[PDB]
């Protein structure tokens, strides 16, 4: 029943941010903590991404909506950063906490915090650092070293690594976007006797076997895939309906005249061309022998993705009917495979006319190396297409931060105003992403940022924080960047966010 | 461990440290206040008897089996 | 226990320190004590208000104790130890609640002020006079309260600054001692204002009701008497045993004859005016006039006591009772040059000339208000004040609230450089010594915010570009919110009192950390 306007309003929007900032921290880092999330159906999921975790959690508070939303519009049109730029926000807002009760007028810190983004914005850009063929001679010393640096974040196999270099360079064909949404992947399950491999085409999971399934032949010279959502198993055909039971001669009679319109419609179907039918319901027992006999192909029990897949890559049609077909609508192969290896069947779609998805099978002979290990070839691939695409790069980690802000606190010292104070936390602010990312490893940040402090002073290089070592050494040596776009994007949406969260005074309610 | 925590320095990897030290060569250092690191005890002027530390055990060893000796019911008048 | 009672210790001192913020300075309010009786005292004065303060906390009572032993030996600078001292624990308390050890910040805070000082040791001036005590148009404008009159104020420096700097002292054989300070003033009322006289030699009472001397001629020397001889009984030294009611008629006679041969002893040389307070009779001064010998009444204590204490010829090392037979020596001759009695200001004063060992000037005021005496004793007071504490020692520094800015950030730069355990400590001792200048700009009713900052903005150029030491060193101002520079018309202030205030405000500090709890073991 009561109600305010000013300064117990700003108040309560900072609590109320400061709780939605404090729900999700320790997710930062590479190595972050884990979160086991239910609702009321009685099924619980574990994650660790910080966008899974804001998607999946409503606030009924204005600012805490708002910032929500800033951070998914953040992530949907870029792709990272968005824990960071919450975590600056709710430290732009504690930093600025005690600057308002004080009686001081918010409306003189927004330029002060507009000059302090621009010249943040101006800085970067005159101290970034580009590179695209321009030295290392030919681009196999570029692509090894690419593939250096892909292999250097994770200590794993050498053989693993080719081949995801291998996998990231045989899919840059036609692709001209900025993410890997497109192609996509697909973890397969099993064992082999190597360790990965690869191919161009749509792969499958496990087939059911029945009597007989060796008599259509392995290998095809001009397959096509038939795109029929109907299917001919027990259940949709039949042999026996609504007739008069009264001796033997009946039940002939209507199974001829229902085979009569099977075979027109089976002959019709196939006069097109199409003869590799692919069934999303599973075959029966006389439905295989029938295909047998007249030396066709069947299939049963297929995914959806399959057929997504099959349909992009051999160029298919959506056909919505089953009978009066053409022979536009189909899809056309080229080499169809059907190779067993250990304790299932698998099949290979070698031969598509558009070279769009490839099948990169990763089975090592186990039940827990398949999920986990999953992260590190993403990672790897996402820092790859990054390297590729953009052309603007910088040292990664806490090594372009603590520049910036040492930069602030000396140019703020040549200002006579009000805004000395504002730049100055502003500076200080800045600071929370390397003790963040040193109080998630278990460390002492305390002891890495007095001595970050201490090379910074004079330095100005690219002297970053490790994690394995646990010292303080050059990232630009230790093949860890990131691009020069994402950070200025980010900044920017931060300060946005920490201004439009300053500008609301009070609130608005109406009953009816 | 109380000195290392009364010195301002992180007590348990001290404590890890030293024996480490003490498994490997034996008689190597300590910890020191003045300086505030690990640094041998030769070079500073600083010793004390034996006595103060057996006559301490033995006493303290007693006391423990003296309390520990007595028990049943405290009874009073 | 442990983090709450040093908490406690901690708003308890700052609660104490809240109350003595709104009284540094000239310009602040007054405050109310009352002894729960049912008297009040109204003072604005801050050791006043912590000398008459109950307490009962032992950190609050162990702070009083050290500013009590800190003001027992120095003069000022009594007040903002207090606040430094709780700026530095409300900084420290943080710290502390940030997981440090207090032995880390203990020793970070010894360090700022060990590079305080030695800052501070190597900025200060060497000369002791500037084109006569800073052009002798700005050192007593600042000094002197001017609110009747302020357009004829250069005469009046150039009168104070000569009689400060005409007359000078030596007495310790090692430094010159400060000249005098207990001047002879002389109200006056219906004179003219647009002009003023100096003159040499002290002058005495005004003799009233006795003005029956014939000046004409030029003595020399004079001399001096404490009693005075009388028939009966009126002063010390009559004797009360011997009774004779007849000789009481023909006992000033005796006395005349038995002093006749001591007036006749003092009439060799030069010697004839003689100086004798009240009570004695006209037929003496008649009898004696025949012969050049006379006597000016209209003398008291005060006057006896700047006699013995300037010329030094004392009267008890020979005379002590009433017994006139004692003998003739030269310590109770006033050995003099010239006294002559001439017309000034209407009046008969006893002038002498050329006094040995010091020479007083006689500062005669005008027809004004009753408040003219106070108005140039205060700034003579503090010239002589500056003019003897900045003698003996030249360490002396400019303005008054220009110094901390320099100082935080060459603080600031040393922990910049340093890189060690013991850097947050350097910042927070750095950042707690802005509270001088943002204090006096609160009390101003002027905006502190904006003063300090450029003030700090002011001072940084001077460090970041080095172009001088002398210049460029500007502060606040009290007329109005502007800088001014504190150099060509500024006030000193003894350095070793500001560092003794911060070497004891530190040792408070430190002492303060140091506890850790307070309950009964
Ligand atoms: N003309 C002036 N300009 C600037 N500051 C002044 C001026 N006169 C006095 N002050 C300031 O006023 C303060 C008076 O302090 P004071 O009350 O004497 O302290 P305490 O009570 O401890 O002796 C001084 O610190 C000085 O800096």
């Amino acid at each position: 029943t009561d109600s305010s306007q000013g300064i117990p309003q700003l108040v309560s929007n900072i609590s109320a941010c400061q709780v939605i900032a404090e729900a999700v921290r320790t997710t930062l880092g590479p190595r972050g903590m884990d979160k086991l999330i239910v609702d009321g159906r009685g099924k619980a999921t574990i994650s660790n991404d910080g966008a899974t975790i804001l998607k999946l959690l409503d606030v009924v508070h204005p600012a805490a909506k708002t910032l929500v939303d800033i951070a998914k519009s953040q992530d949907a049109e870029v792709g990272d950063g968005t824990t960071s730029v919450t975590l600056l926000a709710a430290e732009f807002l504690k930093q600025v906490k005690p600057y308002v009760e004080e009686g001081l007028h918010p409306q003189i810190i927004i330029r002060a915090f507009r000059t302090a983004t621009q010249l943040a914005v101006n800085k970067i850009k005159e101290i970034a650092v580009t590179v695209k063929k321009a030295d290392k001679v030919e681009q196999r010393k570029l692509l090894e070293k690419c593939a250096m640096t892909a292999l250097s974040s994770k200590l794993i196999s050498q053989q693993k690594a080719f081949f995801a270099k291998m996998v990231v360079d045989a899919v840059m064909m036609l692709d001209d976007l900025l993410q890997l949404k497109m192609i996509g992947i697909k973890k397969v399950q099993g064992g082999a006797l190597e360790d990965s491999q690869l191919v161009a085409g749509v792969a499958f999971k496990k087939t059911f076997s029945y009597a007989g399934f060796e008599m259509q032949p392995k290998k095809y010279h001009n397959p096509k895939i038939a795109l029929l959502n109907v299917e001919l198993e027990l259940k949709a055909e039949k042999d026996n309906a609504e007739i008069r039971v009264h001796t033997v001669e009946d039940y002939q009679a209507i199974v001829d005249a229902e085979w009569n319109i099977l075979y027109d419609k089976l002959e019709k179907i196939h006069h097109s061309g199409a003869k590799v039918v692919l069934s999303k319901l599973p075959i029966g027992d006389v439905a295989t022998q029938y295909f047998a006999d007249r030396d066709m192909f069947c299939a049963g029990r297929v995914p959806e993705e399959d057929l997504k897949r099959t349909m992009m890559a051999c160029g298919g049609s959506i056909q919505t009917s089953v009978n009066a077909l053409s022979a536009d609508v189909l899809g056309r192969c080229q080499v169809f495979e059907e190779t067993q290896i250990g304790g299932e069947r698998y099949n290979f779609f070698t031969g598509c006319p558009k070279a769009k998805t490839c099948t990169f099978i990763l089975r090592g002979g186990a039940e827990q190396f398949m999920e986990e290990t999953e992260r590190s070839l993403h990672d790897a691939i996402m820092i790859v297409r990054r390297a590729i695409k953009n052309d603007s790069v910088v040292a990664g980690g806490g090594a372009i931060e603590m520049e910036l802000s040492k930069y602030l606190r000396d140019y703020s010292r040549t200002i006579p105003g009000k805004q000395q104070l504002l730049i100055g936390a502003y500076a200080k602010a800045l600071e929370i992403i390397p003790r963040q990312l040193c109080d998630n490893a278990g460390f002492d940040a305390t002891n890495i940022l007095n001595k970050l402090r201490a090379r910074h002073a004079q330095g100005g290089t690219w002297y970053g924080v490790d994690i394995n070592n646990e010292d303080i050494a050059d990232n630009f040596e230790a093949f860890v960047w990131e691009p020069a776009m994402v950070r200025i994007n980010a900044l920017t949406a931060a300060s946005e966010a920490a201004c439009l969260i300053v500008s609301v005074d009070e609130t608005i309610k109406n009953p009816r | 461990s109380t000195l290392a925590e009364n010195a301002g320095l992180n007590p348990i990897s001290t404590v890890t440290e030293l024996r480490n030290r003490h498994a490997q060569g034996e008689k190597t250092a300590g910890i020191n206040v003045r300086k505030g690191g690990i640094s041998n005890i030769l070079e500073e002027l600083v010793v004390q008897p034996l006595l103060v530390s057996v006559s301490a055990l033995t006493l303290a060893t007693e006391t423990v089996r003296s309390i520990l000796k007595i028990d049943d019911v405290v009874n009073t008048r | 226990t442990g983090e709450t009672i040093r908490s406690q210790n901690v708003m308890a001192a700052a609660s104490i320190a809240n109350i003595v913020k709104s009284s540094l300075g000239p310009v602040g309010l007054d405050k109310m004590l009352v002894d729960d009786i049912g008297d009040v005292t109204i003072t604005n004065d801050g050791a006043t208000i912590l000398k008459l303060l109950e307490v009962e906390h032992p950190a609050a009572k162990v702070l009083c104790e050290l500013a009590d032993l800190q003001d027992k030996e120095v003069g000022d600078g009594t007040t903002s130890v207090v606040i430094i001292a709780a700026e530095l624990l409300k900084n420290a308390d943080e710290l502390v609640k940030q997981k440090i050890h207090p032995t880390s910040v203990i020793s970070g805070y010894r360090l700022a002020c060990k590079e305080a000082v030695r800052y501070i040791n190597e900025n200060l001036i060497v000369n002791t006079d500037e084109l006569g005590r800073d052009c002798l148009i700005n050192a007593a404008k600042t000094s002197m309260s001017s609110k009747i009159i302020g357009i004829n104020g250069d005469f009046f420096a150039n009168m104070v600054v000569d009689a400060v700097l005409a007359i000078k002292y030596t007495d310790i054989r090692g430094q010159p001692r400060y000249p005098v300070n207990s001047v002879n003033i002389l109200k006056a009322h219906g004179r003219s204002q647009m002009e003023s006289m100096l003159i040499s030699g002290y002058a005495l009472n005004c003799v009233v009701g006795s003005q029956g001397m014939p000046k004409r001629i030029v003595n020399a020397k004079i001399a001096c008497l404490d009693f005075s001889l009388q028939k009966t009984k009126m002063k010390l030294g009559v004797q009360v045993v011997i009774t004779d009611p007849e000789k009481l008629d023909q006992i000033r006679q005796r006395e005349s004859d038995i002093t006749k041969e001591r007036i006749q002893k003092i009439l060799a040389t030069g010697a004839n005016v003689i100086l004798t307070t009240g009570g004695i009779d006209d037929m003496c001064l008649k009898y004696f006039v025949e012969a050049g010998a006379m006597a000016v009444r209209r003398v008291l204590k005060r006057d006896l006591k700047r006699i013995a204490k300037a010329s030094g010829a004392t009267i008890l090392s020979t005379l002590a009772n009433l017994e006139g037979e004692e003998t003739f020596e030269a310590a109770m001759l006033g050995q003099a040059e010239e006294v002559v009695q001439e017309r000034i200001c209407d009046d008969e004063l006893i002038l002498i000339k050329n006094t040995k060992a010091r020479t007083s000037a006689s500062i005669i005021l005008r027809g004004a208000n009753d408040f003219m005496c106070d108005e140039m004793e205060r700034s003579l007071h503090d010239a002589l004040c500056v003019v003897k504490r900045v003698l003996e020692s030249k360490s002396v520094v400019p303005g008054g609230g220009a110094v901390e800015a320099a100082l935080s950030i060459y603080l600031e730069n040393y922990a910049t450089s340093m890189g060690s355990r013991e850097q947050l400590a350097i910042a927070e001792f750095a950042r707690s010594l802005l509270v001088i200048p943002n204090t006096l700009a609160v009390n101003a009713a002027q905006d502190s915010t904006d003063l300090v900052a450029k003030l700090r903005a002011f001072h940084n150029e001077a460090q970041v570009n080095p172009e001088r030491k002398n210049l460029k060193w500007i502060g606040l101002d009290l007329s109005n919110g502007k800088p001014r520079d504190n150099k060509q018309a500024g006030v000193f202030e003894p350095t070793i009192v500001k560092v003794k205030s911060l070497k004891f405000a530190t040792e408070a500090a430190i002492t303060i950390l140091r506890i850790d709890d307070l309950i009964k073991l």
